[PDB]
């Protein structure tokens, strides 16, 4: 765990994620702009074959990244490839959007979308250091207000804590998401309904997706890292839900 | 008037117990109450929650040691 | 290949109604919008494009007995023809209610959602239709009344005798001609410019429905309870231009395709037939275990689909030909398709072609009722 | 009746003329969605007519900001003035298909003879155009669309946050 | 003595049931306590502890 | 101050300071800007109450960043002296944090006031 | 490839048999056949943890087996358990 | 492989010898408790349940309130609605009964009309619904599923089985 221990990198089942084996395992993604940490994480550094070149890696913290939690708990199909354009609704900061950039690689893009202003500023700085991220500080309920900037994304990720989550996702996925396209919702029942419990909230939102033409492929409840969160992986079908 | 009289009496008794909150003054929430609410209004749970005791069993012991 | 690719059923309109669809009124102007009315009292304004609703007005206490969609011509202002549509519901408890619908057709604006106006009545209203281009609607209760939109009292009374009236319909071209079906099994043509009844014909059994045709202006078909659809001329009413014969129960509704050549008939038996005007026999029959007592049928407005409201509370829309897919097709495939259609038309009457083209699967109750009806007709024929 | 449709782009505006309509009763169907997805079946529906590019990046930024706020720009007004046929201002208006209900009324105010449409059908057409992109431009020159996306996104975001060299 | 005092027996049975529940499924406890030590028990690649929606 | 955007009205301040006082009596409350920042980084904070007349405003304006980054509700009250009296310490506190605990007697009031703050946001 | 081969092979053997290195850890059960491609690398701490997870310089040894046997509590545990199992063998 | 060769090899055999997917257990379940079932309940309706309710004259919403002493939202899937519609003309009353402003319908994405598989999959995936039925095969499958209340129709009103707080 310390700042000197040597570890062995290995490819994960998902293309673009790595496991750092040692006395305790870590989850790792290849850094794009090496030399720096966007939120103070311990970064692994290897060397590769001219004098050799240092390739830096980074460590996902599952108690921060709700996508790390989903990888680490174990998801079948994470819709983010090493070459795909992903949409990120609610990219509050680098603490997850930088890692999604690192896993889509230098070819694909990632349209970080945020509403407020202060993390908008820190996201501006982080996305100036990264090439793949383009940051949008338009509200996430107004796809027509930021429609000039995004073209036909491949899968959307959703971390908005708003209670109109299904409506926000339906709008953005209808206007921007490709057909047969991945959707990854991160549901938080304490922000949807404090009154009725988690399984009711999850079944309700899954049925809302099923109504709004997203066939839900699977569902995980990332327990030991975050109390009461679900992530639904779905596929935008657009024609013939059957 | 039977419904009004008995329902208002039942609601105010539950509100005084504390099981039914102020803003839920309706017979539907009276239908939706439960055993966890009542066992949370017991006294040993209140002593443990207010913090005169380290555990629920310690609260029980304190109460019955007077 | 046609018999293998025949797939008539395309979908249904949402969850539908509760207690059976008894009134359907398509929008003659636009293409997506229709209005359906249940016997429970609730009327709905379906967008067929997304197969969903716009609003849902719990309207009356009694059944709805007629629906119409329109645009009124108010004198106080010009109402928006574009951001709103209007519906006209004709109730059982002596009321005619005129409603707005906010419609997202055009986006050139940005209140007044429901119940623009109410017309109280004296008798139970039973049918309704709207004189087009002038916004003047006639309602058939125990005696038909011509109402203006801007007058709460009925403007004029039209009545041959003191017998009730079941249904009405205006003609499409030469729009001052009305026709009416009354429950002394009688068809009465009414006229507007002379403001009077015009001619009465007394048939044998009661005509459940009538429909003018939109491409000849003086032909109309009557859905008649003796399993028949009678195609009448207007001027020579002493005979009928044609008979359409292939039902086994009471025909409930008829409609003309807007091309003016095909007639779709829904019956009290749980089946819906499509006829051509020239033949006088069923070109095709549509049927399902899930549909019952089809009480209304409306051919669509672009002449491609057939909406059919049954009384199980579902409004199922079908294809008018079981092959013409909605996708735009390349020139090679379109030429091959028209070639195969023309060739089948030329060789239609060969015995093998006729066998495989007419072999359509019919439910066993309709099959057995048809053969029993044939035995009864043959026995009557040999006695004559 | 969907006669023309507009499309905003980071390198300027494009105005297309619709040739054949997909029928609006079976618009929810597998076959019509698949012929939207296939490119060779889209050009039977949509051909380009005009494409006016922005002058510079600052003009692109200001025009994107005006589209975001939902108003009409000078270049947009010029493009529609050149492209749309002037019909009678009382009946038989010319139908333009756009993507924003908020953009609707400003277009209508600036041109009384035009009528905006943002339906499910118009959103489907704009979705197909956005999917096929540079293949619909018949060889007309444009910038790298993705580079234009990145530049305009950063400029628009820095404008909305008010980033500072201080 | 667990048969002697009845509430001591329920107490001990409850804490034993808590340990066994934590063995059955991954429960929530606290959060991260210090810095990220790493997944102390190991990452497994091919397990997929997710609920697959069937059709 | 527009930088103090969510500023509570009178009745909202009264409710918030009553909940702070009960939470201090139960000792579910962490007082001070550095202690509130530590609770936020720990992820154990229920919600955040800040002062508005703090001299100057930036030394606690650093907090909304972490607040919505971890998606915590926050609010501004006018008087840091009122906040200190409600916390029950002899000095004016400019930023206090109600922590999370569900073995707590004031869970219902905490959830009510947190919901009302979230609605104000 | 086939240089640094002995020490890399020893470290891979260690990580494969890591369930026995410490009598308090008890990892999950996996087989872990040696992967196709890997790259041994070091962990860089942040300047924000000079006390907590900064390691040292005179303990930073170039091999995980080297620093493991450089640790001492593991050494006494290993000689204890090894004497136990050796006596049980003989 | 002859039969004698088979016997010989069997005798010599005797003489000589002498990714995956494990679905997580839901976070709603203390060992069999299913602590995510608190009133108001959500109850999945089945076709046989509707028909036996019609036969024994118990109302759905009000008879269910009489059973559970709490408000219950009954939910009908598209598979169940299609089974009603295919049963058809003799069960017209059951169809008009299930078509109601309080019966909140919930959609599905299935190729087929197997209501049993639809309900079994629903309950496997969520464990917040209680199932309402009278069918023996579905009863046995759901009883093997752990921590899911079953509610059959029988006698004079409904009966509930796997709920702890029946009273
Ligand atoms: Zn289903």
């Amino acid at each position: 765990a310390r700042g000197g221990a040597k570890v062995v990198i290995e490819p994960h089942r998902h293309a673009g994620v790595y496991i750092a084996r040692g006395k305790e395992d870590l989850l790792v993604t290849k850094n794009m702009a090496p030399g720096e940490s966007v939120y103070g994480e311990k970064r692994i550094s290897v060397e590769e074959p001219v004098p050799p070149t240092k390739v830096e890696y980074r460590v996902w913290n599952p108690f921060r990244s709700k996508l790390a939690a989903g990888i680490m708990g174990g998801l079948d199909e994470l819709f983010i490839a090493p070459g795909k354009k992903v949409l990120y609704l609610g990219a509050a900061s680098g603490t997850s959007v930088s890692h999604v950039s690192d896993v889509v690689g230098p070819e694909g893009v990632v349209y970080a979308v945020e509403f407020s202003h202060r993390p908008g500023r820190e996201l501006i700085s982080m996305a100036k250091k990264r090439p793949n991220i383009i940051p949008i500080i338009e509200d996430a309920r107004h796809p027509q207000k930021y429609r000039m900037l995004i073209g036909m994304v491949d899968c959307v990720f959703a971390d908005v804590a708003q209670p109109d989550q299904a409506r926000i996702i339906a709008l953005n996925s209808h206007m921007f998401l490709k057909d047969q396209g991945g959707v990854v919702i991160s549901i938080k029942a304490n922000c949807i309904d404090s009154t009725v419990d988690a399984e009711t909230v999850f079944a309700r939102e899954v049925q809302k997706l099923r109504e709004e033409r997203i066939k839900p492929l699977e569902q995980l409840t990332l327990e030991p890292y975050e109390r009461d969160h679900c992530i639904v992986v779905g596929r935008y079908m657009r024609s013939g839900l059957k | 008037p039977k419904r009004l009289f008995e329902g208002n009496a039942l609601i105010r008794r539950l509100v005084r117990v504390g099981v039914l909150s102020e803003d839920k003054k309706k017979l539907d929430y009276v239908l939706a109450l439960k055993v966890e609410d009542f066992l949370e209004r017991r006294l040993q749970t209140q002593v443990y929650k207010l913090g005169l005791a380290k555990s629920v069993h310690h609260a029980r012991v304190l109460i019955t040691q007077r | 290949l046609e018999r293998m690719f025949a797939k008539p059923f395309v979908g249904q309109l949402g969850y539908g109604h509760r207690d059976g669809v008894y009134a359907i009124a398509k929008n003659y102007g636009s293409l997506n919008k229709l209005a359906t009315g249940s016997a429970d009292g609730v009327i709905k304004y379906w967008n067929m494009s997304t197969r969903e609703e716009f609003v849902s007005f719990k309207a009356h206490y009694g059944l709805v007995t007629g629906l119409c969609v329109t645009q009124p011509r108010f004198h106080d202002k010009k109402p928006d023809l574009k951001s709103q549509n209007f519906m006209l519901s004709c109730s059982d408890d002596k009321t005619v209610k005129l409603w707005s619908i906010n419609v997202d057709d055009y986006s050139n604006k940005n209140n007044e959602e429901g119940l623009i106006r109410t017309f109280d009545g004296e008798s139970a209203f039973q049918g309704i239709d709207s004189h087009r281009e002038n916004s003047t609607f006639a309602t058939g209760g125990a005696k038909i009344h011509l109402w203006d939109v801007n007058r709460l009292k009925p403007v004029s009374d039209l009545s041959w005798g003191a017998d009730n009236i079941t249904s009405l319909k205006f003609n499409q071209n030469e729009t001052d001609i009305l026709a009416s079906t009354g429950s002394d099994n009688s068809i009465v043509l009414y006229d507007l410019r002379t403001n009077s009844p015009t001619q009465k014909i007394v048939q044998t059994m009661r005509t459940n429905a009538i429909c003018w045709n939109p491409m000849e202006a003086f032909n109309f078909v009557t859905a008649n309870e003796d399993h028949n659809a009678y195609y009448y001329d207007m001027r020579n009413l002493s005979r009928s231009l044609n008979v359409f014969k292939d039902h086994v129960s009471a025909v409930m509704d008829v409609d003309f395709s807007p091309t003016g050549d095909e007639i779709v008939t829904g019956s009290y038996d749980k089946s819906i037939r499509i006829y051509k005007t020239n033949h006088g026999h069923s070109r095709e029959i549509y049927h399902t275990k899930r549909m019952q007592h089809v009480f209304q049928v409306k051919y669509s407005m672009d002449s491609k689909y057939i909406i059919s409201g049954s009384d199980d509370g579902n409004v199922r829309l079908w294809r008018s030909k079981a092959w013409e897919r909605s996708n735009v097709k390349t020139t090679r495939e379109k030429n091959k398709l028209e070639y195969d259609e023309k060739l089948k038309e030329r060789f239609r009457h060969m015995p093998e072609i006729k066998r495989i083209s007419r072999h359509r699967h019919v439910p066993q109750v309709i099959k057995k009722a048809q053969e029993i009806k044939n035995i009864e007709l043959s026995s009557i024929k040999r006695r004559e | 009746p969907i006669e023309y449709l507009l499309f905003e782009e980071p390198t300027g505006y494009a105005v297309f003329k619709v040739k054949l309509q997909q029928d609006d009763i079976g618009s929810r169907l597998k076959e019509v969605q698949e012929q939207i997805n296939d490119f060779g079946a889209f050009t039977k529906l949509i051909e380009l007519v005009s494409f006016a590019p922005f002058k510079g990046a600052a003009e692109a930024l200001e025009n994107a900001n005006d589209i975001s706020e939902g108003l009409v720009s000078e270049s947009l007004k010029a493009i529609l003035d050149l492209n749309l046929p002037k019909a009678s201002s009382k009946k038989k208006n010319i139908t333009l298909a756009i993507s924003d209900k908020n953009l609707g009324p400003s277009i209508k105010e600036e041109f009384p003879y035009v009528d905006c449409i943002s339906n499910e059908l118009a959103q489907d057409l704009i979705r197909g155009v956005r999917l096929h992109g540079e293949k619909l431009f018949k060889g007309l020159q444009s910038g790298d669309l993705e580079r234009a996306q990145l530049g305009l996104g950063h400029a628009y975001s820095r404008a909305k946050v008010k980033f500072s060299v201080q | 003595k667990d048969n002697r005092n009845s509430r001591v027996k329920k107490r001990k049975k409850y804490q034993k049931a808590q340990k066994k529940l934590k063995s059955v499924r991954a429960v929530y406890s606290g959060g991260q306590s210090g810095v990220y030590e790493g997944e102390k028990t190991g990452i497994k690649k091919g397990l997929t502890r997710s609920v697959k929606f069937k059709n | 101050n527009p930088k103090a955007f969510p500023l509570a009205d009178a009745a909202l301040t009264q409710q918030i300071l009553d909940v702070v006082q009960q939470a201090a009596n139960l000792r579910q409350l962490k007082k001070g800007a550095n202690e509130a920042t530590k609770t936020l980084n720990r992820g154990i904070s229920e919600f955040i109450i800040m002062a508005a007349d703090c001299e100057p405003i930036e030394i606690l304006l650093h907090l909304p960043l972490l607040c919505e980054d971890k998606n915590v509700p926050y609010v501004f009250v006018p008087s840091r002296v009122a906040l200190g009296r409600a916390c029950g310490v002899s000095r004016p506190v400019i930023a206090a944090s109600i922590t999370t605990n569900d073995a707590s007697a004031i869970k219902t009031q905490i959830y009510a006031v947190k919901d009302k703050i979230e609605t104000l946001l | 490839d086939d240089n640094m081969r002995r020490e890399v092979q020893r470290d891979l053997l260690l990580i494969k048999h890591r369930a026995a290195l410490d009598p308090k850890r008890h990892y999950k059960k996996q087989r872990w056949e040696v992967p196709e491609r890997f790259a041994i690398g070091t962990i860089i701490e942040d300047k924000s943890e000079f006390y907590s997870s900064r390691m040292n310089r005179k303990e930073r040894k170039s091999t995980i087996l080297e620093t493991l046997m450089g640790d001492e509590a593991s050494n006494k545990y290993f000689k204890r358990k090894y004497n136990e199992i050796q006596e049980k063998s003989t | 492989a002859k039969k004698t060769r088979k016997f010989g090899l069997v005798k010599r055999t005797l003489n000589t010898k002498k990714t995956r997917n494990i679905p997580q257990v839901s976070s709603a379940l203390f060992f069999q408790y299913n602590q995510a079932i608190k009133p108001p309940y959500q109850v999945l309706i089945d076709t046989n349940f509707i028909n036996f309710s019609i036969q024994k004259k118990v109302d759905i919403v009000r008879g269910m309130m009489d059973c559970l002493l709490a408000k219950c939202n009954p939910l009908i899937t598209d598979c169940v609605m299609a089974e009603l519609e295919k049963l058809g003309p003799k069960y017209r009353i059951a169809l008009k009964l299930a078509r109601d402003p309080r019966i909140k319908r919930l959609s599905c994405s299935h190729k087929g009309t197997y209501a049993d598989d639809c309900l079994v999959h629903r309950v496997l995936q969520h464990k917040c619904y209680i199932v309402a039925t009278n069918d023996a095969g579905l009863k046995q499958r759901i009883r093997k599923i752990p921590g899911i209340p079953l509610m059959s129709v029988g006698g004079h009103a409904y009966v509930i089985e796997k709920l702890p707080d029946v009273f």
